[PDB]
């Protein structure tokens, strides 16, 4: 018995961590009412790892919901699976962050955490063997990036030896809804690279291309955003929900993933990806193709601009492993000037049987490359774009924030890109 | 698409063999450690044939047969001559030698007196030195492991000029272990009258570069001698051939094993006036002749190559 | 080639065949590493908390 | 009669455990519920079998046998598997989280909470013989537990039982199977600290056997389970002369002195045939020329290298089943005729052969076809260095950037410990070299 605590925070947070719970209810078999209804012991194998068991035989999500304003909150709890949470689980203040970090990580948020603090104790004290806690928040924001980030550091000094991993939602000018938006994902990533072990780096302006190029999809909404991510963080996390030899834990994951502390920064990738053509099969060569292809990557960074320090690929369905293997190794033979020929096989595969709702065969990808640079390359020149002129600085200062702490951020987050490309190189 | 690696920069046969490979348009050059090859063109020295045939999914082809250095040293040839029942001592094509550390040292005084006792002049290698009584032979070893082999005291004779010369020819053994006999052989002529040594390196009076191929050869074998290359000589120098690979086969084979050889030998023989044909010894990474590298490259890859690999008259004979 | 130790009974038998003749850290220092481990694990905790003190 | 007592150390270890148990069973005619209706001598005995096995006045046969993991899923499968009755609690020892693939993490961090259970468990087995002879190891090179704990477990053993003989079976990390990048690390760490505590190690090479079976048996994509059946036949055929009578083998201290001439070079090289499947209504059955033979094919090795390119220290044939010794002799001068054998100048050209007259049992249901002889040959040569040089160098090209060294140190080893260890892995490589070796042209 292995726990993770789910936690989600802010707006973005909120969206996609409903979605996510919804995804996995339905895989697992619990309707929303709590109650499992499936099939196969498969489901209930490793259901531990993210449900309780209450009285009843009913499960609930081991989740807790976090915000500053109460708006998010009410709709998930209105929504399709919103009864299946925890009550207690709900801890929401009234004042908003007004998208600014400032007020999630010092002053709005500081009135709030001690609350979050309570509920996250209340779900370790009842967990066999906690292993860590699975963070989902955007960076662009206030509540999700300020008060997430605060979260992640107060969770850290009182479980200082426990897995921290995130889903951070990086932001992107052309997915935006307010300008200051550089400045609080600035100030996040230094939070991310001291305080999480694993951080899936999910950018907005990536699943909008993939909505718009690939699903044609012409106008995409943040909801067909949050049905990709969704989808992806099902995938991601199916080694740790199902029996399985690989990455079967956070800190096996970590161990496999991660060769240096700082360079914990994944792209994630999903197939298939097409629109709707839909009923037609998929075959692992196609599978294997797509999974490694830019366009089926989250993180808008093209990973011929780098190099992969470690990969890992999980495959969904019934398939054959004799062909995965092949296709597999195929891809890893055929382009080895994209592995760092200094750790030897950095690439693992793994395989689960269930697959998707709606797919027969499916394939994750989780990339740790270098080219992820390019990805703190852009909000560092959209960071110093606006403060260089000091704009709308205010915000921040008027919460108590001093303009040497934009200082230090903006050179962490150009050191994270020189180290990237330290090992580019190498 | 194929992956090959170079470990040897120094090759000319194999820096030819990669820019062919690299313009089938099937087949990928990669850094020299980088692990995911299909094919390695080794280093020389101190291959590490340990760490081929580890990799899943990956047929991988080497140009060197690991334990073939037995048949290309000096002490250790005479060593496998003399000890393999299979050539046993009494080979007939092969100098009298003997292994000296500076040990066979008192038997090879034995067979110098005798025959000194009832012409003996012998040679010393690992740098070479010929003398004709034993004592002076010795010294010049102490100054490495050395052989002194019987000096071919009459040689066979080109005319005009009254020069010696050696016979070089080139032998592909592929992962099959099939022996294929390059068709075109070179003979590395003394320009001088005998001009004792015959090393290319050691000019261009009668032919150019002090080579003469088989066509003109075999013509002047009809022309002086009424007889034919084929015969007089190549039929020894196939049976040679044969007898020193098919010894070795058993240790050097990669028939069972995770990962497969292939390797280009340099014979070299030396013709009496009787037209007794006598090896020297055998070259493990040698070069070629500037008009032959593109035609013998060229099957390298037809035979060693792509018969593993296949691509989307054989030059050869095979023995 | 020659047969020695030749030994049967009811499972089986054993024998050799010759071809060709021939030609620790104490307790208490266990303990020390083991500590010195745990001591620096401890160090790099208490730096941790220094740090998220700070 | 001297017991011997096994100790299966993280998932490896464990899995392979639960097999071999399982082998010996069918072999020595015990039931899953312990019973052994051959034992006529109720509730004690000093039969050669009973080396393995203890008995209760009840009548059941109770491996001497310790199981040990960090994290309880694998163990658990023990407790309710077919042979489930055969243990007691106290024999299955679990934690709750498990090293993380992390060799510091197993052999500093949980092993130092964990081995005094381990020990006082082993001792209450030890209590239990009369005149103990040694131990039995078995374990990952790769995994945390397998390679972090069992190296601590082994030093201790040697404070604890110092006179005691100690032998490792260890599987040897392959990637096409492997759950971890930093497996090299994890392999030359345990290498290095358990090297001075072990008199004579069985490795096999995951690698060998996934080949064996998709060549062998037939199967596209083997599972551990597939791996396991074979492994333990493999170690049937090495421990069957200490659980049946016999006089080659037949106690710990003669593996040293039979196969290992120098303390440090005591690696073994395992090779095993007939491997024949199941599925075919009709093979036919290799004579013991043809066994014999076999034990010189690297297609065979538990460990891929090639032998020819080394030399032999020690050489012994362990047959089962329908063998008499006048074929094994002619056997034997046959294949030295057209075989690279040779021995290092200062050992006897010799082969020491044991002849068991059972044929190897299979498991029902199982992959491998019942056969009506079969051969392990142990030969220790100098050609299994090349499996330490494929990991000293994957060892290298990690370290050279401290990829992953972080992990360690997090668990407070120090950096000194991996350089102290690969060169103990370098002197190891060069002992070999020692014992065994003689452009444009
Ligand atoms: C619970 C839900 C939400 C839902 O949808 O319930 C309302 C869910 O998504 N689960 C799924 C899942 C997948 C991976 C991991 C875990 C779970 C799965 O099991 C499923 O149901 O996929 C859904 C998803 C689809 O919408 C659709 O995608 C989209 O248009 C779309 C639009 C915006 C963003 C993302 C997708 C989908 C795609 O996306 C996927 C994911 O496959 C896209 O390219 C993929 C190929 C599919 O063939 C194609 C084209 C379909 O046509 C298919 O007919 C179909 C299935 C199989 C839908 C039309 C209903
Ligand atoms: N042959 C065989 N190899 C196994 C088996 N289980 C694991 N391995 C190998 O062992 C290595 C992984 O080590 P494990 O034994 O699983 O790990 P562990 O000892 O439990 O240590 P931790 O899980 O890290 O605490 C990999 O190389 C696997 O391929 C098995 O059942 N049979
Ligand atoms: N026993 C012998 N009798 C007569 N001549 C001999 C001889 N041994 C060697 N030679 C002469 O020595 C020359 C080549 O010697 P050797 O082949 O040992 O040197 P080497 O190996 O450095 C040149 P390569 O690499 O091209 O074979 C030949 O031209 C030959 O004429
Ligand atoms: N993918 C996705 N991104 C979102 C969603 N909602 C907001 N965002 C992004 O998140 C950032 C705004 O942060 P938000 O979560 O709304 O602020 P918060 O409530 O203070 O944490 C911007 O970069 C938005 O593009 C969503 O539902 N899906
Ligand atoms: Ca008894
Ligand atoms: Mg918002
Ligand atoms: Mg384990
Ligand atoms: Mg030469």
């Amino acid at each position: 018995m292995r726990e993770i605590v789910h936690i989600q925070a802010g707006q973005c947070g909120n969206q996609i961590g409903a979605k996510f719970w919804e995804v996995i209810s339905d895989e697992h078999g619990i309707d929303p009412t709590g109650s499992y209804h499936g099939d196969s012991d498969l489901q209930l194998e490793r259901i531990n790892v993210y449900y309780n068991e209450a009285t009843g035989n009913k499960y609930v999500p081991r989740a807790i919901l976090v915000d500053l304003e109460p708006g998010t909150m009410d709709s998930v709890r209105s929504g399709p699976f919103g009864q299946i949470f925890r009550p207690d689980n709900f801890v929401f203040g009234q004042s908003g962050a007004g998208n600014n970090w400032a007020k999630g990580h010092y002053t709005e948020g500081a009135e709030l955490v001690d609350s979050v603090l309570d509920v996250v104790r209340k779900e370790s004290e009842s967990c066999d063997c906690l292993q860590g806690f699975q963070l989902t928040h955007s960076l662009g924001g206030g509540t999700g990036s300020g008060m997430g980030t605060l979260l992640i550091s107060k969770i850290r000094e009182e479980y200082p030896d426990r897995i921290m991993n995130t889903f951070s939602v990086m932001p992107s000018p052309k997915v935006s809804d307010t300008v200051v938006e550089p400045y609080n994902a600035t100030l996040s990533v230094h939070q991310l690279v001291e305080n999480t072990d694993e951080t899936y780096c999910i950018d907005n302006e990536a699943l909008y291309d993939i909505c718009f190029r690939t699903l044609k999809l012409t106008t995409p909404t943040y909801g067909d955003l949050n049905h990709l991510v969704s989808a992806t963080m099902s995938g991601v996390t199916t080694c740790l929900r199902f029996p399985g030899q690989l990455n079967a834990d956070l800190r096996k994951l970590a161990v496999n993933m991660v060769p240096f502390p700082r360079l914990h920064f994944f792209m994630p990738g999903f197939a298939p990806l097409t629109s709707r053509q839909q009923y037609r099969a998929l075959t692992v060569p196609e599978l294997t193709q797509q999974m490694f292809d830019s366009k089926n990557m989250m993180a808008a960074c093209d990973p011929r601009h780098g190099r992969y320090l470690t990969v890992a690929a999980i495959f969904r369905g019934r398939m054959s492993m004799k062909e995965v293997d092949e296709q597999m190794l195929n891809v890893q033979n055929k382009n080895s000037s994209y592995f760092v020929e200094w750790i030897p096989n950095n690439v693992k595969t793994a395989v689960c049987d269930i697959p998707p709702r709606g797919l027969k065969m499916s394939a994750t990808f989780i990339g740790n490359s270098t080219a992820i640079q390019e990805l703190f390359k852009r909000i560092s020149e959209q960071f110093t774009a606006m403060f260089r002129r000091k704009a709308f600085l205010h915000w921040y200062t008027g919460e108590g924030m001093d303009e040497m702490e934009f200082t230090e951020a903006e050179s962490n987050m150009n050191d994270l890109v020189s180290e990237y490309q330290q090992y580019q190189d190498a | 698409m194929y992956t090959f690696v170079v470990r040897d920069e120094n090759s000319s046969v194999y820096a030819e063999v990669s820019r062919l490979l690299l313009a089938t348009g099937q087949w990928k050059r990669l850094r020299k450690d980088n692990p995911r090859f299909n094919l390695m063109l080794g280093e020389r020295n101190r291959l590490p044939f340990g760490r081929l045939g580890h990799e899943p999914g990956l047929v991988q082809l080497v140009n060197y047969y690991r334990g073939a250095d037995k048949l290309c040293r000096k002490a250790s040839l005479v060593k496998l001559i003399k000890t393999s029942p299979e050539l046993s001592e009494s080979c007939t094509w092969f100098p009298e030698s003997y292994v000296i550390y500076p040990d066979e040292r008192e038997v090879f005084l034995a067979a110098y007196n005798r025959r000194r006792e009832g012409g003996n002049v012998w040679i010393a290698k690992s740098g070479i030195l010929i003398s004709s009584e034993a004592s002076e032979l010795l010294d010049f070893i102490d100054e490495q492991v050395h052989v002194i082999q019987k000096y071919l005291e009459k040689p066979l004779l080109l005319e005009p000029g009254h020069r010696k010369f050696d016979i070089r020819s080139w032998v592909l053994v592929d992962h099959l272990y099939n022996i294929y006999l390059y068709r075109e052989g070179v003979l590395r002529t003394s320009s001088e009258p005998y001009c004792h040594l015959t090393n290319h390196c050691i000019y261009g009076r009668y032919e150019e570069g002090n080579e003469m191929f088989f066509e003109e050869f075999n013509q002047y074998l009809m022309d002086a001698l009424n007889t034919t290359l084929e015969n007089s000589i190549l039929l020894q120098i196939k049976h040679i051939i044969r007898s020193c690979l098919m010894c070795i086969e058993p240790a050097i084979s990669t028939k069972h094993l995770h990962y497969q050889s292939f390797q280009l030998f340099g014979f070299d023989f030396m013709v009496d006036e009787e037209l007794k044909v006598w090896l020297i010894e055998v070259n493990g990474a040698p070069a070629c002749a500037q008009k032959l590298y593109a035609e013998l490259c060229q099957g390298i890859v037809d035979v060693a190559i792509s018969s593993v690999f296949p691509l989307a008259t054989s030059i050869f004979i095979k023995l | 080639m020659e047969v020695i130790e030749l030994n049967k009974c009811t499972s089986g038998q054993s024998f050799e065949v010759i071809l060709k003749p021939p030609s620790d850290p104490s307790l208490e220092e266990i303990q020390k590493k083991l500590e010195a481990a745990e001591e620096r694990r401890k160090y790099q905790e208490a730096e941790l908390l220094k740090h998220l003190a700070e | 009669m001297r017991e011997c007592i096994s100790i299966h150390v993280g998932q490896a270890g464990v899995q392979i455990g639960n097999a071999c148990w399982e082998l010996y069973c069918l072999e020595h005619g015990i039931q899953p519920d312990g019973q052994m209706p051959s034992d006529k001598t109720i509730g004690g005995g000093d039969d050669s079998f009973n080396t393995f096995f203890s008995e209760t006045g009840a009548g059941k046969h109770v491996p001497r046998a310790v199981f040990v993991d960090l994290e309880p899923t694998v163990i658990d499968e023990v407790r309710t598997g077919t042979y489930r009755q055969l243990f007691h609690p106290e024999q299955l020892i679990t934690g709750k989280e498990d090293a993380a693939n992390n060799y510091a993490r197993g052999h500093y961090t949980i092993g130092k909470e964990i081995i005094d259970l381990v020990l006082d468990r082993i001792r209450k087995l030890a209590d239990q013989c009369t005149g103990l002879q040694g131990f039995l190891v078995f374990h990952s090179f790769g995994g945390g537990t397998g390679s972090g704990f069992t190296s601590l477990l082994m030093e201790r053993l040697s404070v604890d039982y110092g006179k005691k003989s100690k032998l490792e079976f260890s599987i040897y990390p392959a990637p096409q199977v492997s759950t971890a990048v930093v497996e090299p690390y994890n392999s030359i760490l345990t290498t290095h600290t358990t090297l001075e505590h072990s008199d004579c190690a069985f490795m096999v090479d995951n690698e060998a056997i996934y080949d064996i079976c998709r060549r062998n048996l037939d199967i596209e994509r083997p599972t551990y389970t597939n791996l396991n059946r074979l492994i333990s036949q493999i170690v049937s055929s090495i421990t069957a002369s200490l659980r049946f009578d016999g006089a080659l083998n037949v106690d710990l201290t003669e593996f040293q002195t039979n196969l290992v001439p120098y303390p440090r070079i005591h690696f073994p090289l395992a090779t095993y045939a007939p491997v024949i499947s199941a599925e075919k209504a009709y093979h036919e059955q290799l004579s013991v020329a043809e066994i014999t033979n076999a034990c010189f094919e690297p297609a065979n090795q538990m460990v891929k290298c090639d032998p020819r390119h080394g030399k032999y220290m020690a050489c012994c044939l362990l047959y089962r089943g329908d063998v008499v010794p006048k074929d094994v002799n002619a056997a034997i001068a046959t294949i030295k005729t057209k075989r690279s054998i040779q021995f290092v100048d200062w050992c006897p050209t010799g082969f020491k052969v044991g002849i068991n007259y059972q044929p190897p049992t299979v498991v029902p249901g199982g992959d491998l076809a019942k056969v009506q002889r079969a051969v392990c040959m142990l030969s220790n040569t100098t050609a299994i260095a090349e499996a330490w040089a494929r990991l000293d160098h994957k060892f290298d090209l990690m370290y050279a950037k401290r990829a992953f060294v972080h992990w360690y140190v997090g668990e407070g080893m120090e950096e000194g410990e991996f350089s102290e260890a690969r060169e103990d892995m370098a002197a190891l490589e060069k002992d070999y070299e020692e014992v065994g070796v003689d452009g444009e042209e």
